[PDB]
């Protein structure tokens, strides 16, 4: 029942008129991305963006992920253009091709990490552990906190996600619990496409 | 400074 938007991938300069725009038309504009937020406006080209945290969390949430062009061209006219003509279509995972954003809000009855359990293990760079955990949770996944917190129950698939990028051994994991060990980029890639890429190329070689 | 981005796939 509420319109609430958040911005991603702009300069302070460009953010200004998203603010001026917000107040003009009575739209709530928030600092950080929440669960009420229904709109993610972000910078494109005429409509491709860079992958931001808010980007992944927008697609994950099934939100409207609309370009910044929506604001520039609705001021250039006079009225509020309807975002539907302005939703993003890619980044550099997907070209302007595999429009994930659309795919997500349309396929909510059918989440991607549906029958899976995910441990976000170890250090991560510019995406806090819990923030990622939430991105996963939105896409049907169940989050686990230790490696020894995986379910006996047979219907479930254990998957350990690590960002190796931020360490200094992590081919280790496999020994401790027996579940596939994948780079973070598998989560990231899966949301951006909203498709759930198979584990093959994201699998981390392990030491027996 | 600004918002973090995320580069290439796997």
């Amino acid at each position: 029942k509420r319109m609430s938007m958040v911005v991603s991938g702009l300069t302070p300069e460009e953010f200004m008129l998203v603010y001026k725009f917000a107040r003009k038309h009575h739209i709530t504009l928030t600092n950080l991305i929440t669960e009420e937020t229904t709109h993610v406006v972000m910078k494109t080209d005429a409509f491709v963006c860079e992958r931001t945290l808010k980007y992944f969390l927008g697609i994950a949430g099934g939100k409207w992920v609309v370009s910044y062009f929506w604001v520039t061209q609705s001021i250039k006219e006079r009225k509020m253009l309807n975002e539907h003509d302005f939703e993003v279509r890619g980044d550099v995972v997907n070209g302007r091709n595999h429009q994930g954003p659309k795919r997500a809000r349309e396929s909510q009855d059918r989440k991607i990490f549906r029958g899976l359990e995910i441990c976000c293990y170890g250090p991560f760079t510019n995406m806090p552990t819990d923030q990622l955990e939430w991105m996963v949770q939105l896409c049907g996944a169940s989050v686990v906190k230790e490696l020894s917190s995986f379910t006996l129950g047979t219907g479930v698939h254990p998957i350990v996600v690590v960002q190796p990028d931020a360490w200094t051994g992590f081919h280790a994991i496999g020994q401790m619990c027996e579940a596939p060990v994948v780079t973070r980029e598998w989560v990231l890639d899966s949301v951006a496409l909203y498709q759930c890429q198979e584990l093959d190329t994201y699998l981390i070689p392990q030491i027996p | 400074p600004q918002s973090p981005t995320f580069p290439e796939a796997g």
